[PDB]
């Protein structure tokens, strides 16, 4: 199969700071599409990107992906209060699997 | 586009219980439907997929041989049946939708993102 | 020294479509006639070999449909009609400012779909070893309609036919227990029944999965697929006889080369990925045709004997029999009008394999700063008198709310096509 | 010219029909559809109206009343392009006891029924003297087939080729309808046509290998099948974008527009009404058929 | 004495259908005529207080639109034309076997919708305080369209206004701070600009969702309800004026009154749930027409001044203003056809509130064992000339597999209508 | 208001029952047919004129109709009135 | 009689424009549509092709250069009823140096614009006064502003019905005034008071334990007067194509016409600049610079 | 088989690789344009005319080649000679 790993663990917010985070699939056959889901507690999640480079419908300019191969990348800036949570790469070129996720 | 899950509740290990996932805003005909889990000790999980039209389902590993999934267009409702459930199968099943459109012209190409979710019903398999 | 004219015209059993472009027309060759080979690019394989010329001319090619029809004009056509027809053509090429038939092959360089934007005329060559009116010669309407009936199953469900059928060849378990008995043959098993008609003609298609976990971990492209050898060089089968892509309820698999592909706007030359091409399935000739991607079906290899099992092998692919019927390829709005036929001793159903009319003298080449050009032909309709009850399936745009409407320019000016359509909506009796 | 019994179907009312109605089935046994109330004229071997539209699913060229067609299935169940024919939605001709009906059908042209053989696909032989037999259950198992859309069935009688499925068989008057032996049927043989046809349990032809099936080849000559007494005359065309050779396998002349459906139904009178209005439609009727006389 | 007709020609701009059923008429009240009243069933509220007779005498009723299309004509017509209306009528009635105007209350009793079936005639009875041939008086074309634009956005994008809105009555946080400040009306505010026509009236309805957990907890069907007081009884306000039926995106709330609801095959008279009946909406019509559930604006409740703020108040009901444009109620298959318009000295816009042509001279009232009827009428149709380049939203069939076809039979041979069709499909600009 | 047919059902409903009975969480929508049993929640394709209250409809009475009273109702489309 | 100059507008791109290019950020003010190459004339106060089937987005009524249209929009996003017109799928007529161009309309039968029972209708507007201090010291451009919702969006009613003297009045600027926030010495102000025997007062209520009438309909017996024509101001409207409508005269004044006088759709015929001379598939983006000028008498 | 236009690329697409290579579990579809480059892969129209094997296409040489299975995870891609092939819609040919 693919195993995806996110390579931080956590850290914690105040607003106004900013900072990124990516993951590392093992074997990465197919890279064009990667999709990052953030989720908040106690209610169903919404989506951010959809594709490796392909910002989504209702997400602020400031979210952005980058990435090709086995690495891939989250790269967000302008980051406030609402943003602190748990991002989850999604490599579906293969049957969907999910990172173990990483909680900023 | 709604989605709404009925059919969760407590089953004792061994036992099966049907979910069902009654959408609409969309036409549900056209778009393949997902099952994905979130344990309360993990994240979210991905279990199975059904295309627009019915004709593919693939599964999990983690679900195989104890979970079908199965739709019905006419009554624009999907099904997920549960049968021998086992107690590491407890979490909120969210019905989540495919954002490619399906017509007979053209193909199926697979899984995708998922583009909307509606709120997951619990099931806890205890005794 | 010209006008503009684009629009439609939709009157009775007609309809007048009017397509008006601008081109630029470089300088090919630099007014010269340079040969072109293999060698000259190199020639790396023996399928590959070729020889022939380059002319410094251009040509004007309106062979794609999309450039006579407009997505709605498309839409009324395929909706409300059984069939289609060219019955004249007229050219005009006006506002200047300073042999082999390529036509067929279904060549870039065509006129834009859209009628805003500019083309670059292309560069013609050949292979080896002012205005005008143009009249199209009689050919059979395209049968835009699907099947509601199949093959197997026009029988009446009701009635035992009068035919036996053998239906059992022991009497039981044991040694000696053979005995010849004859069932009638009836609407509890359809499958022996006598039939008049049988489907048309296979040569079968090796099925490639969407899904690739599926598929073999091997390099099969090639060595796996159809392919006829000419002269000594294998040429790949594509898109192949007229077969259906899919069994019913199946949309994961398509055959090899089997259908017609077409890149979406903006998609790459070399290596794109599964999402970036549309694939094409005719899967509503199922009725009258066997899949591409399954047998033919089975004949017995020997005499059974007492001491030898009655044996049969597969039919992997199948010519004509008398009793068969079929459907040609459908025609899409991205695919080609017609095709001229080769000129030869004989040929059978000469309609091309791509789809489209097939004509021996199909609308001449017209070799060639820029310009304007203004095309003109006319299409004959075909009315459905269908008597059925229950609403027909129609071509239908989506109503749900979408970044970009389809067939339209986005923020940055650019006309897409999101999808390829086929022409067989409405159905019809078999 | 006969004298017709034709009763009321369905108490005038329109079932739609599939295998799991009749049981089930299995896979090549499939099908869909609806039964009329309706019934027809099938000379091929009051409410009176013909189709000479050819609108409606045409059944008279099956070698088999009451009306009805099949539909397309993925299964026991209908698909999308599936469609529905309400028999009543024609204009047809109300006919009391003394009224008379009648229309002039003009046939259309075709041919008086009479370089390397002609094109073949294998049948297995089967001997009429048992002990020749394999003792095994080979009557469905080693039988030429073809598939279509996914479903098997049997070729028959299939391309004509001189003497298993290959040949007609009629039955004798009064034969058992189920597990008949051979003396109860009539079976066909079209060895007349091995001058210019190949035999039908022989290879067609020729390291080497046998050649079981051979499509058409320019130089081809060959006799189409044999008709009878007993055998049908004609049979539809199906409208398609291409056919080859359409005479029919049964035997015949193939018409693009062969002689129309005749369909005929009891006009129902209803029973005895309530008193008082009922939205509902009525399903009491009174018992009824009719009887008249046939000429063609 | 008669045949049987049952087929419809579709010949250039007009439509001929013609219906032909079997029908029973039995004696009604024993040959009598009598009084009555709602004092003999207990009459318990004003409301319902009703005077009249019943009569032995049947009739025929054809109104609804179904009885004239089969769901295979009613898509060729809804597809493909901008506009229909009536034009001429034949009643035939043959085979025998043995005043107040009521026939535009969308009453029960009208011949049924599948051939097959024969039907039992309404018995004929009114409150107060053989063939023959029709002419259908001169009636506007319904409109069987949605607008391709919205009221308020007829604007040119691109371009400012010449007029000036007044934008800040300060400069800022203070006292005595009032300024008169005026901007030009352009693109980046579209809301201020003045424009030359404004949505049509509005009479509010109260909102109720398909989710159940969203509505109150207690009971408003009648209470929370619109209506209009006559004479001291109430009449609940049906369908009430035409208004869409929910802003864009909210599909789950309708409407309490101001739809209209149909009952599917086999739905019972009395507290049904929501799964047997089949809510109609008119969210064709939001681009003219205030939504149902919404105040029409804001208007000024009185004057300002130095010691007292801008106050507003909602409009509830808006009558009609100069100025106004409003779309009618659109037509379905199940629906009315045609009302008699009420003799008066006036009226405005007499076009009925349940969908319809209305007509001072009506088809006339047919009074009136078994036999059978044949009613045909002939429809003017109004083509669809636009330019629009994408193609348009159509009624479609579903593709996909199912037990059972809609618009078709059962395997008990029930015939049922699984969903109310619109005209409404084709756009036109505003 | 009356022009109906007391004899006859209509083939439209009416919103009958929005709650099952006396309890919590009793949402319900149920629906019947309107018909001669009730005839004030009919359908109707005409609405009498408008009213301008004084201290057809009546002078003394509100046009129509949490609900609130119509003091006043200006023309609306499908209205028939009698002169003066 | 003038002189056109007409530039080249989106590189002869139609291009899709809405909400969120312009910034989006307001849901009232949400639009989407489209910008065209095509240039048009408007005496409302190369290739060219007149409307005269009415077939095209009507932008001449707007009180208003570059033509583009709106469509139908849920946010800024497209609903598939939303339209897209290709302004080169028409017949037009194409005009080198020397050719000309010209047509002849007929205005459809109107009453004459009159220049000189109870009261007509009234939608109230809010009072203002030209004097600072006379006026509440807070906030109430869109507070105190009368508005008619659609589709849940809220536009103010402007002009709206005609009375006699907020929102109630055609302004227009005096000569070298500026696009934004420009005092009240610099737009001219219109007043209607010539109607003010037959129409109330825009700022009164219309009429009458009792209570206030804030807005009335139509009533049988009202008599009123429209809105004033100014040299400044509007000629024509096109009423919008609907089953029905009232007083289809249009609410700025001037003459409701189901027919009005054509659009007239321009622009220049662009010309490619050097092709690549090796075939390539795309479109060309590379072309000569080029504008038009010449003459126009209505 | 050679009447196209050597200049030019067609608009059709075929299937031009399979699997990555050189490892385990490699698996994707790759699509590339049909053009000069490579002719063996481009769409034709017509189709060489009927053969019969002896000891218009080479009256020695096997038609050409169809699939005989389905391939799978398990099961490789398997071709098959046509020795004789009978008359299909598309195909010319020459007499004698």
């Amino acid at each position: 199969e693919i195993v995806l790993t996110q390579s931080p663990g956590t850290l914690s917010l105040s607003p106004g700071e900013r900072a990124t985070l990516s993951c590392r699939a093992s074997q990465s056959v197919r890279s064009s599409y990667l999709a990052w889901y953030q989720q908040k507690p106690g209610q169903a999640p919404r989506l951010l990107i959809y594709g490796a480079s392909s910002r989504a419908t209702d997400i602020p300019d400031r979210f952005s992906g980058s990435g090709s191969g086995t690495d891939f990348t989250l790269t967000i800036s302008r980051l406030e209060p609402e943003d602190f949570a748990v991002y989850y790469c999604q490599q579906y070129g293969t049957s969907p699997a999910f990172g173990g996720g990483t909680k900023v | 586009v709604q989605l709404l899950e009925s059919g969760g509740a407590l089953v004792q290990p061994g036992g099966s219980l049907r979910l069902s996932c009654a959408a609409s805003g969309f036409s549900f005909s056209n778009y393949a439907m997902s099952w994905v889990r979130q344990a309360p000790g993990k994240g979210l999980e991905w279990v199975s997929t059904i295309s627009a039209s019915g004709g593919t389902t693939y599964f999990a590993d983690s679900v195989k041989g104890h979970f079908t999934i199965s739709r019905d267009n006419s009554k624009n409702t999907l099904y997920l049946q549960m049968d021998s459930l086992r107690a590491e199968d407890t979490a909120v099943y969210y019905c989540a939708k495919d954002p490619n459109y399906y017509d007979l012209s053209g193909y199926f190409l697979g899984g995708y993102y998922f583009d909307y979710w509606g709120q997951g019903t619990l099931v806890t398999v205890s005794s | 020294s010209g006008n503009w004219h684009c629009d439609s015209q939709w009157l009775g059993d007609r309809v007048i479509t009017t397509s008006t472009r601008t081109w630029a027309l470089p300088t090919y060759n630099n007014h010269l006639y340079k040969q072109i080979s293999n060698s000259t690019s190199g020639g790396s394989s023996n399928d590959n070999a070729y020889f022939g010329y380059s002319t410094p001319w251009g040509y004007f090619d309106f062979n794609r449909f999309h450039c006579h029809f407009s997505p709605r004009d498309w839409q009324r056509l395929i909706n409300n009609n059984w069939g289609f027809r060219p019955k004249r053509l007229n050219f005009k090429l006006f506002n200047i400012q300073v042999l082999p038939y390529v036509l067929g092959s279904a060549h870039e360089g065509c006129l834009p779909p859209f009628p805003a934007d500019v083309f670059m005329i292309p560069q013609y060559g050949y292979l080896t070893l002012f205005q005008f009116s143009y009249e199209f010669e009689n050919v059979p309407f395209h049968s835009s309609y699907a099947h509601s009936q199949s093959l197997d199953r026009l029988m009446n469900p009701l009635i035992d036919q009068y035919l036996y059928y053998l239906s059992k060849t022991i009497n039981g378990s044991g040694q000696n227990q053979q005995t010849l008995k004859f069932s009638v043959a009836g609407p509890s098993n359809m499958a022996v029944q006598g039939r008049n008609y049988i489907p048309g003609p296979s040569y079968r298609q090796q099925r490639v999965s969407t899904t690739v976990t599926q598929n073999n971990n091997s390099e099969f492209a090639w060595p796996g697929a159809s392919s006829w050898a000419l002269n000594g060089r294998n040429s790949l089968m594509n898109p192949g006889p007229a077969m259906a892509s899919h069994k019913e309820g199946e949309d994961r698999f398509f055959p090899l080369s089997g259908s017609l592909i077409f890149g979406k706007q903006g998609t790459g030359r070399d290596n794109v990925d599964a999402d970036k091409v549309m694939i094409t399935n005719e899967e509503e000739i199922k009725t009258t045709n066997p899949v591409a991607t399954e047998s033919y079906g089975q004949v017995a290899t020997n005499h059974q004997s007492a001491q030898a099992q009655a044996q049969t092998g597969w039919v992997q692919n199948q010519g004509i029999l008398p009793g068969m019927v079929w459907q040609d390829r459908d025609v899409y709005l991205q695919g080609p009008i017609w095709a001229k036929i080769p000129h030869t001793d004989g040929n059978f159903h000469p309609s091309p394999l791509m789809g489209g009319f097939g004509m021996k003298h199909p609308p001449p080449q017209i070799l060639i700063s820029t310009g304007q050009v203004s095309v003109e032909i006319e299409w004959e309709l075909q009315k459905e008198n269908s008597k059925r009850w229950n609403p027909e399936i129609q071509y239908t745009s989506n109503y749900y709310k979408s970044n970009n409407v389809e067939f339209a320019v986005n923020t940055e000016g650019v006309y897409s096509e999101p999808r390829p359509i086929g022409t067989r909506y409405l159905t019809r009796n078999l």
